[PDB]
């Protein structure tokens, strides 16, 4: 099978990118765009393999690839990959975010470069592996591994504005976050993994065989719990978002890890592929208190983002808004939410992948992320203002973007279950209309309120402008034709939704 | 008809181009992109009605592709052309080439010539989208679409603050009234599951047959979209700010386009509304209602801009108050008859302010008719035709049509505000032409000619006259017939609207030509200076939406700049750092300490071990 390598080439790029660093400061760099690209063709190649758009739903567990290999027999613990439309269509996703977090700190030829590289490899290896793993303690490693690198890339090659201590404070935070809401999750699996075994017999750590597991209301609420703590701060969930925006404000200045370890969902995958398929009472139960959290975060997340004067910390916190849309229609039970959800997770990645890209491009020019420093920079770049301004009509969710065809397939799935929500909602768009114009009129538009934005600033180059471009054109042909992206997932969110329904009744 | 898709492609690669020519092209380039892409598509749109009426006004469909297919929920990319459709591409692309070709002369010399055409170009492909769709969602892109376009035009000024503010609050305010709509496509698809127009009529009777409690609600919210794109009550206090824009720009968005779009749509789905009779009653209130507010505030405006902003919200009034008493035929064409002298009176007012060197203030002015003389008569015609001059104005016969109805239907109180909202059309209108171009001059207008400037002009001057009363639209099929008001009581109305419309006229010279001293008199007065104020600032709703939605938004965000809920999940540190403290305190160097630290351990390890036993 391939899927072991689609983990595997990243980690041994990453090794190459160290050791050739001896061979020129500039050498890691290719080594790393191709190790990349290598994984971005294979991840094509299953899709162009699987015919996922003709495969109907069989029901839970049903995978195009699978590869199993012994790691850990005394406790039945075993390298256990497979591969579905949604996660398939996550893999694509880590692979072109990746070459774009290559792309992007691209000019970054300083020592150690090879390392930041290795870091990088890494960071995006765990990620590949979290969409892939069965085995839920395979799937907890890779979950818990990934945060090492980002850790050392926002403490050591974090905002070069930044002082040392703001950015270990920020690499400490983000880490605690994570990692101890991660071990709440191992937890869980070992309860599992024990109720499973007491119940039957047998000791296994596979999700396909820990699908039924007979437990009582109380223990399925725990367990379910436990999986949701670990998906709230990496989603984020309010209130356990205050290391994101941190985090991004004192990411490499690039957006190298803002794309690879913070733009792709593998908190709303796990809610669907774990959390919903493994307790679905539970998640029945618990749908009122997580459809009323999200509802906080669109209208919590869109007012911290409207004062926010850094442009990093404002996008971010546009993030939270956006997630929690996603948080609503995954505990619906409705397919078209299910499938919207699917459309945002990557519709999302790639609009919030454009502003992040040029954020940094912007501080490269005018070396402040403040806005309050900034203004009539339409009048004094060639590009970036413009499409800035695309990518903020994308987040605010204009028809035509792909983010609009998620959003309202979300709110068109969740009227049909729960119409107030849905209602309430909706009014979260005239917000997010509040902060996307909030942020072009402090930036761009009316007078300079500095020296630094009262002067000619040097253009985007080609390589910028190919991969701002590109992130252009995938957002608007998401959104005139979703069609093939809906058909790969169709049957995994399918099987996904009936085993919810049919397991709740 | 099978070019019905080149009328969004040929507007839609004019964007791409001038957008990504970044302002390096020339003006003249630049203008033959702009232009003729709107050009092209107007030639397009009068091949594709040739070809509808040869073919028997039969209405034809274009699908294009599935856009989203999800189960049942399977919305198609499709278009299609019926009489409705045909009446609004026409305008759309023909008013809308004309407005292009006169923006070519007003925006020559100015920075982003380019980007201006560019925007207007994306806004034409917009509106025709939302025209030609055969679907409420694919009619949302295009509805959402128009709306970006309009916030990229009013605020073209960027480097003006103000300018910015404007595009924000109108792009919030039509927002508002997208989120309604989007709610009634919402429910339309859980009761239905079709979105497409003519399914949804045929499918629905059968479904809300036991109650359609919920089919009132998809009608209210569909006003709601319809009152936010059309400016009316509550949704009107962004049309008069919209006016920061540059002039054309103002002409496409209301005569043209974007204030016509929640006419089209109730229009469009007349047959959702029929069922809903309550609810089809309250279009008519709110435009009677808008049309008299409207009305009293242009009467005391002292820009010119500002006074056609207010008077495009009463004549949109009355399209509603026409779609209300179910004259759906002459709301239709009082919004083409409008869709001409509204376009020749704001291009009429680019020239005048362009003339007077940017002046803008009605007062200020004056004597121009002088100095500008093509401009003071496409004034005058289109000044009669909004305010109903008998026989000669083309707008004469649409009112009377939508007055009519109303009378037919037995809705007399509406026809009666319409009948008072024409005196005031009057009065309001030439107030404005009788202190701008009769009197004393005060600026020195400059001449402005030349073809690309007059062009426009006459043409909309010859539709703003009787001639434009002979462009019958292609409705019968589409819109059902109205209730005919007798020949004789018909004869009472035409008579009853003209003395009205003459009269208006009459005493709005006596008031305002001369030394103008009652005017000044009554103005002065006490309750002149309070019913004055009030009536300047649109009755005030927008000081109310200032204080009771922009004042309490930016508190909550002045109280959560500093994130509480992180702060509050910054406690278990707290805490944290506050025991470790605590516990290194019993870490004094101190053996004999430590001694009695063990000698305490060994009394608690036995007694709890005595307690448990
Ligand atoms: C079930 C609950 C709901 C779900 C929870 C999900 C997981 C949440 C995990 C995080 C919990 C809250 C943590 C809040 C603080 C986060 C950052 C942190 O730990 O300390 C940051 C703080 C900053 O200060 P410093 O680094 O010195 O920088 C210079 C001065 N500003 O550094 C300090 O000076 C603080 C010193 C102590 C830091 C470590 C102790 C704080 C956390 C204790 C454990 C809290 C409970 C975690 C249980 C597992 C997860 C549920
Ligand atoms: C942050 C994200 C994580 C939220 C954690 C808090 C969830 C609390 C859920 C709860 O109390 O549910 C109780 C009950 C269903 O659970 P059951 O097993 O029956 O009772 C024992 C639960 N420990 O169901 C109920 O009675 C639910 C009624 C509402 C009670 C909880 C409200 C929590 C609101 C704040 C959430 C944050
Ligand atoms: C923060 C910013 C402002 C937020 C404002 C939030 C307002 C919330 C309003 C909720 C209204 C809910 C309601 O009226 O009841 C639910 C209603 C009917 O629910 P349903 O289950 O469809 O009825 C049975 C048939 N299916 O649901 C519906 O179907 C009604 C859909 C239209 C709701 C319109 C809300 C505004 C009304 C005034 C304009
Ligand atoms: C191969 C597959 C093909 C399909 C994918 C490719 C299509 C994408 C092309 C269009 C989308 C991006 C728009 C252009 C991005 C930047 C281009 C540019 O440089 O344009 C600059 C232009 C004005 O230029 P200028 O006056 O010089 O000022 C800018 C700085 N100098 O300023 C601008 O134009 C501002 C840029 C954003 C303007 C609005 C964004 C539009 C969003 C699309 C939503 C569509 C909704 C309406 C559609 C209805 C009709 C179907
Ligand atoms: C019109 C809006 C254009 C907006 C910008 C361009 C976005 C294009 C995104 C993809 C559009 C969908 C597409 O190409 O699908 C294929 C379709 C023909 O095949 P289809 O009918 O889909 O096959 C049966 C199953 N549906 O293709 C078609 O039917 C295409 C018809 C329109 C052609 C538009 C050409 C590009 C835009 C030109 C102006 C700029
Ligand atoms: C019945 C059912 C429920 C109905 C609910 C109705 C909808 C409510 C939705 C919430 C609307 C809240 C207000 C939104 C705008 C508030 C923010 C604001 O006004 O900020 C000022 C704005 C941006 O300010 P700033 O970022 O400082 O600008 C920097 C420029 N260099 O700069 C500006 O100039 C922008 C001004 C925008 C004004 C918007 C006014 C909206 C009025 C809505 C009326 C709805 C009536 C119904």
């Amino acid at each position: 099978m391939l899927l072991p390598w689609l983990i595997l080439i990243p980690f041994i790029g990453g090794f190459l990118c160290w050791q050739t660093e001896r061979f020129g400061v500039k050498v890691p760099r290719w080594i790393a765009l191709i190790t990349m690209g290598l994984t971005l063709a294979l991840s094509l190649q299953l899709w162009l393999q699987g015919g996922y758009s003709l495969t109907q739903s069989a029901g839970i567990p049903q995978w195009q690839s699978e590869f199993d290999m012994p790691w850990i027999p005394r406790f039945g613990i075993s390298i256990h990959l497979a591969i579905d439309g949604l996660s398939l269509l996550m893999v694509v996703l880590t692979g072109l975010l990746g070459v774009l977090a290559v792309l992007c700190s691209w000019k970054e030829i300083e020592k150690y470069q090879g390392f930041f590289h290795l870091n990088l490899m890494w960071i995006l290896g765990g990620v590949i592996g979290v969409f892939l793993a069965i085995d839920m303690f395979l799937f907890f490693f890779f979950w818990e591994m990934m945060l090492v690198p980002m850790y050392f890339l926002i403490a050591l090659w974090g905002h070069k504005a930044s002082d040392g201590k703001t950015r270990i404070t920020a690499a400490t935070k983000f880490f605690i976050y994570t990692q101890a809401s991660g071990l709440v999750m191992l937890i869980a699996i070992l309860a599992l993994v024990f109720v499973h075994y007491n119940a039957t017999g047998v000791w296994t750590f596979n999700y396909e065989e820990l699908l039924n597991t007979p437990m009582s209301s109380g223990v399925e609420y725990l367990l379910m719990l436990g999986f949701f703590i670990a998906f709230a701060v990496k989603m984020p969930v309010v209130p356990l978002h205050g290391w994101l925006p941190d985090a991004h404000s004192q990411a490499p200045t690039a957006g190298s890890v803002d794309l690879a370890g913070i733009l792709l969902k593998t908190a709303a995958y796990g809610l669907l592929r774990f959390s919903l398929p493994l307790f679905p009472n539970a998640s029945a139960e618990f749908a009122p208190i997580a459809m009323w959290l999200g509802v906080i975060g669109i209208f919590y997340g869109a007012w911290m983002a409207f004062a926010q004067t850094d442009i990093k910390r404002l996008i971010a916190y546009t993030s939270v808004s956006h997630m929690g849309f996603v948080l609503i229609a995954i505990y619906t039970g409705s397919q078209l939410a299910y499938q919207g959800a699917v459309i945002q997770m990557i519709a999302h990645g790639l609009s919030a992948a454009g502003l992040f890209i040029l954020c940094g491009q912007l501080y490269e020019r005018i070396h402040t992320r403040d806005m309050r420093m900034m203004g009539g920079l339409w009048s004094k770049m060639k590009w970036l203002p413009a499409l800035s301004l695309f990518f903020a009509v994308a987040t605010l969710g204009m028809p035509g973007t792909g983010n609009f065809v998620g959003e309202f397939m979300i709110l068109f799935g969740s009227f049909q279950v729960v119409p107030v929500i849905t209602v309430i909602s909706t009014f979260g768009l005239v917000f997010a209309s509040v902060y996307s114009l909030a942020m072009l009129h402090r930036a761009y538009f009316g007078k300079a309120k500095s020296q630094i934005a009262s002067q000619e600033l040097p253009g985007m180059s080609l390589r910028e402008l190919f991969m701002i471009l590109l992130l252009v054109v995938l957002l608007v042909l998401l959104g005139f034709y979703p069609q093939p992206i809906l058909d790969t997932s169709h049957s995994a969110i399918g099987n996904i939704q009936q085993w919810f329904v049919n397991s709740v009744t | 008809m099978n070019m019905l898709a080149l009328t969004i492609i040929l507007p839609l690669i004019g964007f791409v181009l001038l957008a990504f020519s970044r302002g390096r092209w020339s003006e003249n380039v630049s203008a033959i992109v702009g232009v003729g892409s709107v050009g092209l598509a107007a030639l397009v749109t009068a091949f594709i009605g040739v070809d509808f009426f040869a073919n028997g006004e039969q209405t034809y469909s274009q699908p294009l592709w599935t856009w989203m297919s999800v189960g049942d929920f399977n919305i198609g990319f499709n278009l299609v052309l019926d009489g409705l459709s045909l009446t609004m591409l026409s305008v759309v692309t023909g008013v809308g080439f004309l407005i292009h070709m006169y923006a070519s002369w007003y925006m020559r010399g100015e920075e982003g010539y380019s980007r201006f055409f560019a925007y207007t170009n994306l806004f034409i492909a917009s509106m025709v989208v939302l025209v030609l769709a055969d679907n409420l969602l694919l009619m949302y892109l295009g509805w959402e679409g128009v709306g970006l376009c309009s916030y990229l035009l009013i605020g073209f000024y960027y480097t003006d603050p103000k300018n910015g503010a404007a595009a924000m609050k109108a792009f919030v305010v039509t927002r508002v009234g997208d989120v309604f709509l989007a709610f009634a496509l919402f429910i339309l698809y859980n009761e239905l599951g079709t979105l497409n127009f003519r399914e949804m009529v045929e499918l629905a009777p059968a479904h809300f047959a036991d109650g359609n409690n919920m089919l009132m609600w998809a009608t209210l919210m569909l006003l709601g979209g319809a009152v936010g794109k059309s400016a009316q009550l509550p949704l009107q206090t962004w049309l008069a700010d919209a006016m920061a824009g540059p002039t054309p720009v103002s002409a496409l968005i209301h005569a043209a386009t974007m204030v016509t779009a929640g006419v089209y749509l109730i229009a469009r789905t007349h047959g959702l509304f029929l069922m809903t009779p309550e609810v089809l009653h309250l279009v008519g209130i709110v435009g009677a209602v808008t049309l008299l507010l409207a009305g009293f505030a242009a009467l005391v405006q002292t820009d010119i801009k500002r006074v056609l902003a207010y008077s495009t919200m009463s004549q949109i009034g009355y399209m509603f108050l026409a779609l209300g008493v179910q004259a759906w035929d002459a709301a239709i064409f009082h919004l083409m008859t409008h869709a001409f002298f509204k376009a020749l009176l704001f291009l009429a007012s680019g020239s005048v302010i362009l003339a007077c060197h940017h002046e803008q203030n009605i007062f200020k002015m004056g004597g121009l008719r002088k100095s500008i003389p093509l401009v003071y008569l496409c004034f005058l015609v289109g000044g009669a035709a909004l305010s109903a001059l008998p026989l000669v104005t083309a707008g004469f016969f649409s009112k009377d049509e939508i007055l009519a109805g109303a009378m037919a239907n037995g809705h007399i109180n509406l026809m009666v505000a319409g009948l008072v909202g024409a005196f005031m059309t009057s009065l309001y209108t030439f107030r404005m032409i009788f202190i701008v171009f009769h009197g004393k001059e005060q600026i020195h207008a400059h001449a402005v000619k030349g073809v690309t400037h007059s062009l426009p002009l006459i043409v909309l001057l010859i539709l703003s006259t009787f001639v434009g009363a002979l462009i019958v639209p292609p409705l019968q099929g589409v819109l059902p017939q109205t209730t005919e008001l007798a020949h004789g009581s018909m004869l009472t109305l035409e008579i009853t609207s003209g003395v009205v419309a003459v009269v208006g006229i009459l005493l709005a010279a006596w008031l305002w030509l001369g030394k103008r001293t009652l005017v000044t008199s009554i103005a002065n007065s006490a309750p002149g200076r309070l019913l004055g104020t009030w009536w300047y600032n649109a009755w005030g709703f927008d000081w109310l939406y200032d204080k009771v939605f922009v004042k309490p938004f930016l508190g909550i965000a002045w109280l959560l700049k500093r994130d509480p809920l992180n702060s509050m999940m910054n406690i278990p540190a707290v805490l944290s750092r506050f025991a470790g403290k605590g516990l290194l305190l019993s870490e004094n160097g101190y053996l004999r300490w430590y001694v009695a630290s063990m000698s305490i351990g060994a009394v608690v390890v036995l007694a709890l071990l005595m307690v448990l036993r």
